[PDB]
């Protein structure tokens, strides 16, 4: 039980949320899609994180 | 200029006499194109490119110029004869395409010719960047001097002055062959076409010096090729050649279209895929290009001058993914002929071989490796479909040929005849057969014929019986 | 339809409208745009101006203010919008 | 060689079809000779019989 | 297990009339409307004969036609007020009470709101796309964003709430006596008080980032914070109108447009859903067996039994109905399927 | 078994024409009582007259629908050498709208809306011997600017847009010519827009036209290769265009035609008047001074029939 809880602690912890990167010539409605993609980032890195320390518990 | 005059067959006639007319002429035209060719790019001035763009187009041209000539002699080779390409290859217009004696250059006054200037081509070994400029389109050269060779009998009447000197002279094949499989990762395709012409070009070679007689000759060569046996578990060499190829494939990441449809782009890149000279879909630069500049007019974006960059960026991954499909075909219908290659040499070889095979054992034992490794190689669920009709035959043959083996041990006397045969591998041989017989779907009518053609010669070898009919 | 002509058709009426009452009317499809804002210019300086108004409930004044400034520096607006 | 290796496919072919002819037709003649057999055995029997 | 009646129009609504909780009477009739014909009609049906007193007998029984009435428009939604009234929204924006006599076996108009749907400005009459009822108060719904509220009784409109939204509204349901669901061409489920004398709604719940239209919405019947419903992309939401604003389960459930949700009315362990792909799709929440099992949020806890209950290959299933043992169904293929047998 | 249902619709004068709108729920009506009715179709299939007004001073010669895209649209074109854009104007408020009078020098003959994909475009032509066409700059504000002007050199009674949205045709009208033209043959003209030069040029007459010419049609393109059109004379013929072939190196001309007449039906028994496909261009109607509607379709041989005779107390003949 503890080598299982510890495997999958070790893959969640591997596979954190991509940070969005913002390529230096984007059109607004690209702008607008980052900003899009780094709410959805914030969110989806706030659940990633609650779970990670739900599993290292 | 030349080479383009060259590709027209009636003018080949004046153009030999007019370069014939005067000695000291011809001499000197054909002796310049061979130096010519025999590129010899700055060596030892501290660097052949120390300055700039300037050798670099040097080597270019050189190149270029290289190609050119190569195809030149090419086509003319096939046209007919006495062709420019018999004066350049050495061959008297004068003597009999047959009675000429083919020397070293520079025995008995032999003048460099082509022959002599693509053997020492090949022959210095191509690690080289350049590789073979038929990277991007044609001839791997050494294509074109195998060809020669082969045509010396193919094409009528070359008979073989080009075999007898590759033999004495040059022992060109063995200290060639020596050094199979090419790992030209880079055009795994240039790889495989090297392969290629060199397997039909050896295997007629051996049939026409055993039809003869020369047997320490065979016997090396066989010998060599087959022994995986280790001497002073490697695997064999035609084994390791077969090991080289992967019949698998790997698969290009599904298109994604934020403005656009995805499974409209994949009719499109279904569509103008044209057929390449090897029957590939493929659009080529043509289609792409020319294409992908319709698409882009056909969507038209006004007001939201806005999202350009977008939309830039979009159309280069397609891009991307059409050339990496092309490329992938390429690769493929290279790897098919490859096989094709192997398969129908190996086999032709050996079975049409004066049977000389000692350790009828051994042969045997060579014909179940074989059976096994391409059984496993093909029962893959990655195996590429176009490959299947040739494992297909090549399996028919070597069955027949392995049940008349076996009943040729069970006609003899000497626990020695039954003792590398296995029962058992009989029976996994079976197996595997059968479950190739139905891994094949109905398409492949041909190659479930070959099949049954096998099975029911194995079970003419089983007419311990009781035990393995159960 | 993405249709961007339409869309920019819509704006303008939603933009008559305006001009003419203080308030937008259907506020909660305004901010939820999301990345449907950039089908248009005109869309789209409609859906960041009403991120600049929620900024502006938001008492976010500093944002709300330099929200505005890019917009109207970007000439997303119409020229009246200036 | 090859296209003699493609004749000699064909020939094998042939030779497979032959094979199963021989197979049979052996067959259906030990059939026959065995019910002869059986048929001069009964005859036998019943004249022991008789 | 369902008898199938050609019908040469297309239904766009089934339902059977209500028996009483006293009734040791199994639900034998039944009210379809028809959409996309150039007469569009209210029909009244019954599943067995009025006379087998067998309970033996194989139910091989076609449904029977007991009465119709022409409908102007297409017949967009319908329900039972109670066991003599029938309530439809039309395309022509048009709420029409009909009143079934069935000792005559006949339709009759007993009342109508020729203007209940309308844009304000145009006076264009607006499709009225959906209706619930709770005698004697029946609630309807729009294409001009309007929620109109009637009483059976009453001549006039008792309520209506003006630019409620600026979208489609699609379906509607009672949450309780004085508050309803409405579901949008925006993906929203907006909670109303008909008592609350604005117009904007008291609660507003969505899926966070995208905007799918919902077609259908129904209540579970015991637990009134349970709500399902159904969108344009075939998903089935699971909502708890007390947590949050976003649904608490999104269950892929269709290959298309989902066009009605209902749970069981006496067993809400059992959900049902119709859609475009042709599918009528039975779930079962009660196969692990007060934790609703609609809203275990633990995929290890609570196994649905998912169900198709119509062969490969029907058309759009435009809607459907349960009551106890039977469920009947409307479809595109011209066709009324009924089963008397569902468990 | 085709059912005729008689309507009571109390004209001040005989109406000369009845149009459809694009999806056949509303009809215009037009009459010598200089007026222009409007019709919409109930879901219990009756007509009710939704508005009545007076249009013109002048012989309305033709009426056309625009396409739904660009609203409720009519244009009409008279005798009073002018063409009239109206925009039905709802408030129960209807009341078609004038928006604007194109006044560019004799009778106004024919008016055709060009399909949608050119945009809110329309074509008149007039008795001078000229095609003109107008675009509505905006959809919205129904302003009309002249964009082209064709000179057919011979008078003009009909005109036809192309219909076919193809990007590998340009655009194309046929046109006609009234003239009685003892000599003068080639009464059908064909003019394609050439980007090269963002002018009409005339790249077909059809020279065995040489009988006055009273209606043209193309037929709808339906993926074929070549273009079928129905020109109405003293008989009725239908022509198969195809467009010769070509080379990507270069080009810039009207790509030359090959044509043939693959039907001339003499059976009308007068003047055929008109010519009208179905919406699949595998019908004609044609009608003539016999009292007549006929029918005419291909069989799967490509042999042209008769398919239906009428009459003048409304009955179809046995």
């Amino acid at each position: 039980e503890s080598h299982e809880a510890f495997n999958e602690w070790f893959k969640h912890i591997n596979s954190p949320p991509q940070k969005p990167t913002l390529v230096g010539q984007a059109s607004f409605t690209e702008k607008v899609a980052h900003e899009h993609k780094e709410k959805k980032y914030e969110m989806d890195f706030g659940i990633w994180k609650g779970h990670l320390d739900a599993l290292t518990s | 200029i030349l080479c383009s005059i060259s590709c027209n067959s009636k003018i080949q006639e004046k153009i030999v006499g007019d370069f014939t007319q005067d000695q000291n002429v011809s001499q000197k035209l054909m002796v310049g194109f061979v130096s010519c060719l025999d590129s010899e790019e700055a060596e030892e001035l501290l660097d052949s490119e120390k300055e700039a763009e300037d050798q670099v187009k040097q080597t270019n041209i050189r190149y270029m110029t290289k190609i050119h000539i190569l195809n030149l002699l090419i086509t003319s080779l096939e046209m007919k004869a006495p062709n420019l390409a018999m004066f350049l290859l050495g061959y008297e217009l004068k003597k009999p395409v047959s009675t000429t004696n083919l020397q070293d250059s520079g025995v008995l006054g032999c003048p460099r010719t082509c022959l002599h200037s693509i053997l020492d081509i090949l022959r210095k070994g191509t690690d080289v960047r350049a590789g073979p400029v038929a990277v991007w389109d044609t001839p791997h050269l050494a294509e074109l001097c195998y060809q020669v060779i082969y045509q010396l009998c193919a094409c009528a009447d070359t008979s073989g002055p080009t075999m007898r000197y590759l033999r004495t002279s040059q022992d060109f094949l063995f200290s060639q062959l020596q050094h199979l499989p090419f790992s030209v990762e880079e055009s795994e395709i240039s790889a495989m076409n090297q392969m290629s012409w060199l397997m039909k070009t050896a295997t007629i070679e051996l049939r026409i010096t055993s039809l003869n007689r020369q047997r320490s000759h065979t016997q090396r060569l066989l010998h060599l090729l087959l022994d995986d046996m280790p001497t002073r578990k490697v695997r064999r060499k035609i084994l390791r050649i077969l090991d080289s190829i992967q019949f698998s494939n790997e698969i290009p990441e599904p298109l994604q279209l934020d403005f656009f449809d995805r499974s409209q782009i994949e009719q499109v890149i279904a569509n103008c895929e044209h057929k390449n000279r090897r029957g590939q879909t493929v659009c080529n630069v043509k289609l792409l290009h020319r294409v992908l500049v319709a698409e882009v007019n056909a969507l038209q974006g006004m007001a939201a001058i806005g999202q350009r960059p977008l939309l830039m960026e979009e159309i280069n991954t397609i891009l991307q993914y059409v050339v990496e499909r092309n490329k992938l075909l390429q690769c493929l219908h290279a790897k098919r002929h490859a096989l094709e290659s192997w398969r129908q040499l190996v086999e032709i070889i050996l079975t049409a071989c004066p049977q000389d095979l000692i350790p009828t054992e051994h042969r045997q034992l060579i014909i179940r490796d074989l059976l096994q490794d391409l059984h496993v190689k093909i029962l893959d669920d990655d195996a590429a479909q176009e490959l299947m009709p040739i494992v297909a035959g090549a399996v028919f043959t070597l069955t027949a040929h392995l049940s008349q083996s076996v009943r040729t041990e069970l006609k003899q006397p000497m626990s020695a005849g039954f003792a590398s045969i296995g029962d058992s591998s009989l029976h996994m041989i079976l197996r595997n057969l059968l479950e190739f017989i139905l891994k094949t779907g109905g398409g492949f009518q041909r190659v479930r014929a070959h099949l049954y053609g096998s099975l029911l010669y194995y079970l003419q070898i089983a007419q311990v019986f009781s035990k393995l009919q159960r | 339809a993405k249709d961007a002509a339409f869309a920019t058709l819509i704006s303008d009426r939603f933009l008559k409208e305006y001009c003419e009452r203080g308030n937008f009317t259907d506020l909660d499809l305004i901010d939820n745009l999301g990345s449907a804002m950039l089908l248009s210019d005109r869309l789209t300086f409609l859906g960041k101006y009403r991120e600049f108004h929620r900024m502006y409930s938001q008492e976010q004044f500093s944002e709300a203010a330099s929200l505005l400034l890019s917009l109207m520096t970007a000439r997303i607006a119409p020229c009246s919008f200036w | 060689f090859l296209k003699n290796e493609k004749d000699n496919a064909l020939l094998s072919a042939i030779e497979e079809s032959r094979k199963r002819t021989f197979v049979m037709a052996e067959e259906y003649h030990r059939e026959s000779m065995l019910v002869e057999w059986e048929q001069v055995k009964q005859r036998v029997l019943h004249t022991l019989l008789a | 297990k369902f008898a199938a009646k050609f019908v040469s129009h297309k239904i766009s609504r089934t339902r059977w009339r209500p028996v009483s909780a006293s009734s040791l009477q199994q639900p034998d009739v039944f009210a379809t409307g028809s959409w996309d014909n150039e007469e569009n009609k209210v029909c009244v049906w019954a599943t067995s004969d009025f006379g087998a007193t067998s309970l033996d007998e194989e139910y091989q029984g076609d449904p029977k036609q007991l009465c119709d009435i022409k409908h102007p428009g297409d017949v967009m939604d319908m329900q039972f007020l109670d066991k003599e009234r029938i309530v439809t929204g039309s395309s022509t924006g048009t709420v029409t009470i009909f009143r079934h006599h069935e000792n005559n076996q006949t339709l009759s108009v007993n009342q109508r709101w020729e203007q209940a749907h309308y844009h304000v400005g145009s006076n264009m009459r607006a499709p009225c796309t959906a209706i619930v009822c709770s005698s004697p108060e029946i609630v309807s719904v729009g294409e001009d964003g309007r929620i109109n509220c009637f009483r059976a009784e009453s001549r006039d409109v008792l309520r209506t709430i003006d630019d409620a939204d600026s979208s489609t509204m699609h379906g509607v349901t009672f949450l309780r006596t004085t508050e309803i669901l409405t579901v949008n061409s925006v993906g929203q489920l907006k909670l109303w008080d008909l008592r609350k004398q604005g117009n904007d709604p008291t609660q507003i719940f969505s899926v966070t980032g995208e905007r799918v239209p919902l077609h259908c919405v129904d209540r579970h019947p015991n637990q009134q914070h349970v709500v399902a419903t159904g969108g344009q992309d075939g998903m089935l939401c699971i909502w708890d109108v007390r947590h949050g604003k976003m649904p608490m389960s999104l269950l892929n459930a269709h290959e298309a447009e989902m066009w009605e949700v209902h749970f069981h009315p006496s067993n809400p362990d059992h959900l049902f859903t119709c859609s475009e792909d042709g599918s009528l799709w039975h779930w079962d929440a009660s196969a692990d067996s007060l934790a609703c099992a609609w809203l275990s949020t633990d995929p290890t806890k609570g196994q649905l039994e998912i169900t198709n209950l119509l062969p490969s290959s029907t058309l759009s299933v435009n809607s459907l109905d349960v009551l106890g043992q039977n469920l009947v169904c409307g479809t595109d293929a011209e066709a009324i399927y009924v089963t008397r047998r569902l468990f | 078994m085709f059912v005729a249902r008689s309507i009571a619709a109390d004209h001040k004068d005989l109406i000369h024409d009845v149009s459809f709108d694009f999806h056949g729920r509303r009809m215009a009506t037009c009459s010598s009582d200089q007026s222009v009715k409007v019709w919409d179709k109930s879901e219990n299939v009756n007509w009710h007259c939704t508005a009545s007004w007076k249009t013109h001073s002048g012989s309305v010669w033709r009426v056309t629908w625009a396409h739904p895209e660009f609203g409720q649209v009519l244009a009409s074109c008279s005798f009073d050498r002018t063409a009239a854009v109206w925009e039905e104007i709802v408030g129960g408020q209807s009341h078609w709208v004038k928006r604007t009078t194109l006044v560019d020098r004799t009778s106004v003959t024919d008016v055709k809306f060009a399909p949608k994909h050119m945009g809110l475009m329309l074509a008149t032509c007039s008795a001078d011997g000229v095609v003109r066409i107008y675009e509505a700059p905006d959809v919205m504000n129904l302003q009309w600017s002249l964009q082209h002007e064709i000179s057919c050199k011979l008078s003009c009674s009909c005109i036809s847009w192309n219909p076919s949205s193809s990007r590998a045709h340009s655009p194309m009208i046929a046109v006609g010519s009234d003239d009685s033209s003892p000599n003068i043959m080639g009464k059908v003209q064909i003019y394609e827009y050439n980007e090269n030069t963002r002018k009409y040029a005339k790249a077909e007459t059809l020279m065995s036209v040489s009988d006055p010419v009273h209606d043209i049609a193309f037929a709808p393109n339906l993926g074929r290769s070549f273009h079928i059109l129905a020109v109405a004379t003293k008989d009725v013929r239908i022509f198969t265009m195809k467009p010769l072939r070509k080379e990507l190196s270069s080009s810039g001309g009207v790509t030359k035609f090959e044509n043939h007449t693959v039907a001339q039906f003499d059976n009308h028994n007068s003047q055929v008047w008109r010519v009208s496909w179905n919406i699949t261009g595998t019908v004609l109607a044609s009608s003539g001074d016999d009292g007549t509607v006929r029918l005419w379709k291909a069989n799967y041989m490509d042999n042209w029939k008769c398919i239906g005779v009428l009459k003048g107390d409304g009955n179809p003949v046995g």
